[PDB]
């Protein structure tokens, strides 16, 4: 047709709109467990932000840095123990979907677990097992942009993932845990809507 | 916020 | 009435040894 | 295992309220003056 | 004119929270430090929680409900032996 | 009085002059190579038919903003150059410390394109499904509530005449226009 | 298809013929009346033009620049008091189709009056209240220049709006007022089609 | 803890920079004529968007790959030039001792095309009816395994200026670009 | 009692 005869030397790179699915899992980290936690504060253990772009070395990392914005489709947290079933102590984790809140400005900790357990789709749990954790949706469906936090937080993470000590690590014969425990590991099973591609600084 | 200001 | 979202429980028992 | 279970459904609250008093004055002092009375539209900037 | 219009009919809420995490004592000192953990049974008493946020909306209420549900962190290789109870005097106080 | 509300959108059609553009013969301060930036909002212009369009709503979405470059430099010289719109206004390419990376980065754009600047071209805008509206007027906090982008004109090659040399000084190069076409909401007057 | 790649490298803008709807509101001024009105060319007291640039720093005369040729689909003037019931004066307005007739040469106020109360739409009404007023329509529906004033009227213009005192002011006590009062404010409500695309001078 | 698999192949698009091209004036070694040479294959650059792709899954298959050529040099020079992709990673045309069968050869290539370096191009791959996947990242035994094929610039003129006379010295005439699409299948980081 | 905490 002409098409082809038209193309062969014109310089037209043709534009890409688009959405583009890509499925993954990712390795987070490990987390810590205190014996006598005492500051409050130090309840909270091991914040997250939810962003493709905030968990170095990772494949999702890598490839974020290629397109503009991001919508989750599903964001699904996932941990795993590594403690005999021996040692004793309780664990919280919940996902918020507003990236300004930060719960450790408040200085009683029963707020602190009061407002965890509030927020739907919270978890609690013994630290000796295996769990699972979802996000919320949301109905309006906007669109996020990549890459590390400029100004205001809010036009990028779609939320923030908190992990939270409860009670004390406790030993074999009952007494409070010396220094720190490895704990586990988290992990993210995901699926991301990316729109169009680039690469930025 | 609404938390905060419950406690003193 | 109006109800609000509830905590529901679960979980279950932990053997000491799994034979096989 | 405890788990607070999801919602997603969005909910409607039908209600009335009540802003606040407003005045006026007799001299056109400053120009800037003429601006009398300003509120914010949101939930949660309505005390009481 | 205008009339904030009256109603006085009583209004049902179902819901479920989260009381707080409790500990014991290796030592029985003083045997006044039985006692280990108090909470007063009211709305408006438990920050943290939809509840308390809601409680100050009317002036009056009646728990129809109120199920307590203690939930273990240690294993079976340890004991303590427990009680719990809800005095219906807020007057009465177990410590002297 | 029935003083009656309206929440219609309104299509417009026009088009504007956005300036002059130039280049040096033998660029080497890496940061020097980027010639050209320019905001891509209503109400970021002197005196042009968009920008007075642009104060009498309070939101704006583009349809399509290509961009159109016309030269006027005659044949006998040349040079390679290139143009893209980013679609975030705080990714700042400046802050690059080489050449090789900034053309790498400029050419990983969408609809991006490079040619000899002894003749014409056009480019077109990236689409988004949000569907989401910005804000007219000056930024205010954020550039990101207003702005659908930046664009950004760039040199490549050095700057040659006949007999293959670089040229003494730096000159204009042809003009930079752009056709357009807009959704406008509630209509206003800004402060 | 081939128009992408025709497109890709050639100077063609592309032509615009067309209408374009728009819809809005404006300020147009303060009104005075005086006491003791003698001078019968006197009781004119705020002739307008109807036309979009004959009122400085609205959205209207911002707007009309920017295009060619205008139609007015509804002009509807309204207005609004600013004096206390007790103060006693008798008003009406006026919309004239033809630019270029002038009342004002008429030496008598009753034949003013009276070619005031001739002609549709006409309205009279006590100072102290609001009121509404419409324009008539034309069945050949021509289009009309925007911008100033050269030489013939008749090609901008679609009419002339006349505000016109009755009787005198009067204050409590029933003594004619002194001075000027400011009495009212004058609106508009209106819709308009433009045809071709510009600026001018 | 369901881990799921996926067997499902994700499509892809872009474009990326190659780098710039040169040409000496009379070329004489007959393997001096050949000019320049790049892989087809992913992860085979520096800092493309392309790259960083690559290394994220096992396997991909190219469904178009254009090189396009951006001249940037004044009207009043001229050559000739031909470029072409070979399919075969392992033919290695420089073995060739005479400039006419490497002229030769390069021509009965499919694609593979001839033109004034004074203006632009574009130039495709060939297809297979196979469907073969190749695995992706760097050489470790037999480029077969990876490489879809190489690309090769070569020379074909002297190289005259105005008045018919070749000129004293290489130089810089345009560079390369590739538009792209892909198929991956499995996930993974390479080692 | 829960107006004068929102109140500084």
């Amino acid at each position: 047709g002409p098409v082809p005869l038209l193309e062969s030397n014109s310089n037209m790179r043709q534009m890409h709109n688009g959405m583009t699915r890509v499925v993954g899992s990712d390795y987070l980290g490990v987390v810590s467990v205190a014996g006598n936690p005492a500051d409050a504060a130090a309840k909270v253990r091991k914040v997250l932000s939810v962003s493709p772009s905030s968990f170095p070395g990772t494949r999702l990392t890598q490839m974020s840095d290629l397109w503009e914005r991001y919508v989750f489709r599903q964001f699904r947290v996932r941990y795993v123990p590594s403690v005999p079933n021996t040692l004793a102590c309780q664990v919280m984790v919940y996902q918020d979907t507003d990236p300004q809140d930060d719960p450790t400005a408040i200085k009683d900790a029963d707020a602190l677990l009061r407002q965890a357990t509030a927020q739907t789709g919270s978890q609690q749990w013994n630290f000796n097992s295996a769990k699972v954790i979802h996000l919320a949706k949301r109905s309006d469906n906007q669109l996020y942009y990549t890459g590390p936090v400029k100004e205001n937080p809010r036009f990028n993470q779609q939320g923030v993932v908190y992990f939270i000590q409860v009670s004390q690590a406790l030993d074999m014969n009952g007494k409070p845990l010396t220094a720190d425990m490895e704990c586990g590991s988290l992990y993210v099973d995901w699926v991301i809507d990316f729109q169009t591609p680039q690469v930025n600084p | 916020s609404a938390v905060e200001a419950r406690l003193p | 009435v109006q109800n609000a979202p509830r905590i529901q429980q679960g979980g279950g028992p932990v053997p000491l040894l799994e034979s096989n």
